[PDB]
DNA sequence: GAGAATCCCGGTGCCGAGGCCGCTCAATTGGTCGTAGACAGCTCTAGCACCGCTTAAACGCACGTACGCGCTGTCCCCCGCGTTTTAACCGCCAAGGGGATTACTCCCTAG
DNA sequence: TAGGGAGTAATCCCCTTGGCGGTTAAAACGCGGGGGACAGCGCGTACGTGCGTTTAAGCGGTGCTAGAGCTGTCTACGACCAATTGAGCGGCCTCGGCACCGGGATTCTC
């Protein structure tokens, strides 16, 4: 139940906001995967963004300019 | 009179001549650069602003939200691949249905 | 404290479209994409000038950003809104 | 009205005190001073 | 004599064990030349540039090769054709 | 005849470095299109930095950066 | 008197690389650990891709270095490769790999 | 006086394998490694050194980059291998 | 032709959008000067043109078979919807953690 | 050497964390079923494979000279310090456009 937060409607929504129609009845492992991943890189660079600050806790500034390292940049949460 | 007056724009062209200046891209930095700089920070947002307005006119708002300047950088091409890499804020995706997933 | 460029794109906003309204939130994404147009065009002029072998800054380093990093039509229209620019605070001496 | 005056600079002022005592001496001993009651490092391993 | 197959193994497993060049060089320099006179007129060029152009193409080209042969075996085939080359380069992400 | 002076068995060779065994008929020109837009898109970027070098010769240096800047940086010619 | 190189125990220079991020505006102000950090730090990474184009090199039975090997010890090591996976090569080649239904 | 790092990975090459050869291509592919990994660590430090209202680049800001540039067991090393020749070059005494 | 299910239209509650004001710290004006840049002058590396020659490769073409592609039956596995379970959302007061700011000595680094 | 950015302690107070509990829309389970995956099949056509003819790819030879590169000299541009004033940020306040909401037109769908 750590990693059921996520859920069959929410994945399911995704999905259609990709636009696909048919989807699979065991695409979820792999999805999870790849969300746990993805999460895991962004906030480990936070992490180490926030280390070097010595804020304790996780701003929203690091995180968009962790994002503006991996090449994925966020607009309206400061920059 | 401000310089921004004297060349005839409404944008800062001190405070981007400091934000350049303390930024250590150079220790020597000519005076074209700022006036040059500010034309064309002018001109951009001259431009996303009147694609702005436009997209704002036919989705019967008076206001701008950030989902009809989205279809605004979507919908033309060269602001499109400008700014591909970015992300921007509850602006969704623009529709778009590929015809075989359309039956009939 | 907080610095942000709020007044000038409002008044841009009112001599354009003199009936429209701008969210906070919009405030936001256009202040985060100026600074990224700021910080990639000056980093472009930074970079040539240092691999040119210059010391200074000029009009001719950021022209060439400008006509290099963003496509030509805008690129083009830029360049002469610029030199008009330019040409009316030389003007003004 | 006085200064916060730390734990960490009120060992600094004093030996500066010393060391000024010290120098106008050499233009003597100490005694019982708060460096010399410190225990030294031990000799075996 | 050989079945047809073994020898086009036996030429891929050649190909990928050398590291000469496969464009020749005089075409890809009138290229470059007439390429670049629409940009700027009576240019020169050195000759590292046109290696440096060579190299760049090559490198390109073999890795398009590897991921429209992706799509390739994606779509259950063996031999490519342009909605595999169209597929690859809409999901490299350039258009 | 210089856009496919580059020519078919060329391509075959580059194709069978790159792995792949059956190739079409209709692949050569439109791999032909592909690279000339990959130079135009390069000597672009060239011919701009040795404009703005004073320079007629365009060098290793002005086309070492036009690749570099794109994602696609190369060893070895920029000593 | 003595270099700090070898006060340092390297053999990259320290000064070198002073020179080199003291005009390079990175900044205004320099420590004294950075140069000898970052000397470290260009010492391991080089050692570390000289060991493997040695042993591939070494691999090939044949007495210098060619690009090939380079290439090989590039593209054969994992981290590495994630570390250079975006720069390509000069005069490298391609690891051999087929696909596994192509083998009849 | 055109300035390249030919020597010093000439002796570390030396220290390991004495009977090799390098060929001048191989040669420019080292020398470009080693100015390229300079130019990405050196951006990092200096951006980092920006984040947080500081005007000096000290030896932290360069460990937390090599942390954020490098994977994790070349990281690692890399910053145990450094803290070691930090500490050489400290305690000269 | 039934049956939802979006789109339209009128009414209403509401909260950020815009306008206004106090005032600070930053833009501007003005003069000094070391010096980077313009700019003419000059050496010579190297890029362009090209005459002709061997031939590998490019081009062309015939033969045929693995393979692209249309057809098809069949297992089945997701789709749609109803019910039930569950936790997300929301109001919201509260303790205090921990930056924000401030004051100030000093080692640390430019010159 | 010497100026100053950084180290460091204090201290104000913003925001974040916990947690009642009540709601209720959203998730979970299940079940009929039908449009689609997927294995198999077969026409044929497009491209592998191999051989003869053709072309200008590669060499290398060298002359001409364009301009890349370097040097000295002049100078005009930009850092640098100082005085100073209003542009522009923090905060406060009225109100209107869009969020919400409900009745009913209306238009896909089977």
């Amino acid at each position: 139940d750590n990693i059921q937060g996520i859920t069959k409607p929410a994945i399911r929504r995704l999905a259609r906001r990709g636009g696909v129609k048919r989807i699979s009845g065991l695409i979820y492992e792999e999805t999870r995967g790849v969300l746990k991943v993805f999460l895991e890189n962004v906030i480990r660079d936070a992490v180490t963004y926030t280390e070097h600050a010595k804020r304790k806790t996780v701003t929203a500034m690091d995180v968009v300019y962790a994002l503006k390292r991996q090449g994925r940049t966020l607009y309206g949460f400061g920059g | 009179q401000s310089r921004s007056a004297k060349a005839g724009l409404t944008f800062p062209v001190g405070r981007v001549h400091r934000l350049l200046r303390r930024g250590n891209y150079a220790q020597r930095i000519g005076s074209g650069a700022p006036v040059y700089l500010t034309a064309v920070l002018e001109y951009l947002a001259a431009e996303i602003l009147e694609l702005a307005g436009n997209a704002a006119r036919d989705n019967k708002k008076t206001r701008i939200i950030p989902r009809h300047l989205q279809l605004a950088i979507r919908n033309d091409d060269e602001l499109n691949k400008l700014l591909g890499n970015v992300t921007i804020a509850q602006g969704g995706v623009l529709p778009n249905i590929h015809q075989n997933l359309l039956p009939k | 404290r907080k610095e942000t460029y709020s007044s000038y794109i409002y008044k841009v906003l009112k001599q354009t479209h003199p009936d429209t309204g701008i969210s906070q939130k919009s405030m936001s994404i256009l202040n985060s994409f100026v600074n990224d147009i700021f910080e990639r065009i000056a980093t472009e002029a930074s970079k040539l000038a240092a691999y040119n072998k210059k010391s200074t800054i000029s009009a001719r380093e950021i022209q060439t950003a400008v006509r290099l990093i963003l496509p030509g039509e805008l690129a083009k229209h830029a360049v002469s809104e610029g030199t008009r620019a330019v040409t009316k605070y030389s003007s003004s001496t | 009205t006085r200064r916060h005056k730390s734990a960490r600079q009120l060992i600094s002022d004093e030996n500066k005190r010393i060391n000024a005592l010290l120098t106008k001496a050499n233009k003597l001993v100490p005694k019982a001073t708060y460096f010399s009651v410190e225990a030294p490092p031990s000799i075996r391993p | 004599r050989y079945k047809p197959g073994t020898v086009a193994l036996r030429e891929i497993r050649r190909f990928q064990k050398s590291t000469e060049l496969l464009i020749r060089k005089l075409p890809f320099q009138r290229l470059v030349r007439e390429i670049a006179q629409d940009f700027k007129t009576d240019l020169r060029f050195q000759s590292s540039a046109i290696g440096a152009l060579q190299e760049s193409v090559e490198a390109y080209l073999v890795s398009l090769f590897e991921d429209t042969n992706l799509a390739a075996i994606h779509a259950k085939r063996v031999t490519i054709q342009k909605k595999d080359i169209k597929l690859a380069r809409r999901l490299r992400g350039e258009r």
